[PDB]
């Protein structure tokens, strides 16, 4: 009964699902890019749109460009470390890298630097 | 130099990309390659690019791969309120249209509709067919 | 007897199967089998069921195959409006929540939005990756 | 200027798009199945999903039973006759039927009835 404002600006409205897959009630959306060089993304950035775009501008820009990540805070404690997946719909990279053990606590990465085809996360 | 970053599960909310060479390949998408992103992406289709590329603007693959990269899913489809930032944020929630403020039978019927979409996508997650969701 | 019936292009609205057997396989389907079936459809995967079936009710196959056959997609998602016959329907239309109506901002909001989906289900179309669609 | 109408009930909504596969902004969703033998199905049928219907029961009736459609008027005279489809997303069978000439005019299926895998329409 608390999921749910009943009072304010968000009052009746329902909470928001994000997810990589389509579901019961889904509705397909886009994000927006737009370049200046440099290239801007904006919107809901998912675990997966960042490693697909990396692995994208990888190829694109011959292993070498820089990347500004702008974080939601409230959600930055989800790296907090806790311890089939061919048909989950994701690349074997994704799989692979999202399959591995939490190293960050409490934080969130805010520079990301490739040179080389060598990774100097920041 | 690591080859891959670390896996981070918090969700950005922009991305700035700066490199020495142009990322003009990623502009004036035809509309062949955004309806073939968007079929790949609903189908599920991996993309392996080769190890490097001297004219992205002529690889059609390149921009069917950012197009099927560039999409997502979101379950309320209100396209005049803004959805994804929910937590401290009034200054963009404020002074808009919203009925289901006061009335209350289309506040069931969105919920009810809530419930449908979240009890779908957890029996998504069960049977691996869906990697991760965000309730927020 | 001929072997198939001849296409209708026509829309209809409610269907009603008579048959001497039971239609109770179609009922109390599992979270797996919907799952499966959303699935399916999303990934266009065809099913070939046997020639005959004596135990529908222990069928994962058909049950997958009729939630993927109950599957379809409507671009405008209003939960408290009716919306898939617009010709000569008021009374079902008459005393809701349409703040469409007066305001006009949101009107060219959701003009724009039906524009956008409009051009991309047509390049789908014209791609050969979409049969055909429907504007009503 | 006249697709969306500037007074009446239906004042500012835009028109209804329906399509058999995704497309961007598009919002998943399902028909209502309900047995009571028989079985109702509810909700705009297109032609796929009826053809997909009758290809479920002939296996799942053994051949034998018989259907009432219910049509909307305003669309029955798309049956006017007008004279590599593997990746539209349907089925070989369904895409075969659908590449044929259309018999009926300004005339749609009233009643169709399957006994010993054959069909006589009504």
């Amino acid at each position: 009964k608390s999921i749910v404002a009943a009072a304010g600006l968000q009052a009746g409205l329902p909470p928001t699902l994000l997810s990589p897959v389509a579901f019961r009630g889904a509705t397909m959306h886009a994000l927006k890019a737009r370049s200046v060089f440099s290239l801007e993304i904006t919107g809901p950035i998912m675990p997966h749109s960042l490693h697909s775009l990396t692995m994208l501008l990888q190829s694109a820009q011959r292993g070498s460009f820089s990347a500004g990540l702008y974080t939601h805070e409230p959600t930055a404690v989800f790296n907090t470390p806790i311890h089939d997946l061919q048909n989950c719909g994701l690349h074997p990279c994704t799989v692979e890298q999202l399959t591995q053990v939490n190293e960050l606590g409490k934080l969130s990465l805010r520079h990301l630097e490739m040179t080389d085809y060598r990774y100097t996360w920041k | 130099g690591s080859v891959t970053f670390p896996a981070d599960w918090s969700l950005k909310t922009r991305l700035l990309f700066t490199s020495s060479h142009s990322f003009s390949w990623a502009d004036h998408l035809k509309a062949q390659e955004e309806a073939q992103g968007l079929v790949m992406q609903c189908r599920a289709t991996a993309v392996n690019l080769p190890h490097s590329i001297q004219e992205p603007k002529l690889s059609t693959d390149l921009r069917c791969a950012f197009q099927q990269s560039l999409v997502h899913w979101i379950h309320p489809s209100l396209p005049w309120v803004q959805l994804f930032p929910r937590i401290g944020v009034d200054r963009k929630m404020a002074g808009k249209n919203t009925p289901w403020s006061q009335d209350e039978s289309l506040q069931q019927v969105l919920m009810s509709e809530w419930a449908l979409s979240f009890t779908s996508l957890y029996n998504l997650l069960k049977a691996k067919l869906c990697p991760y969701f965000y309730v927020c």
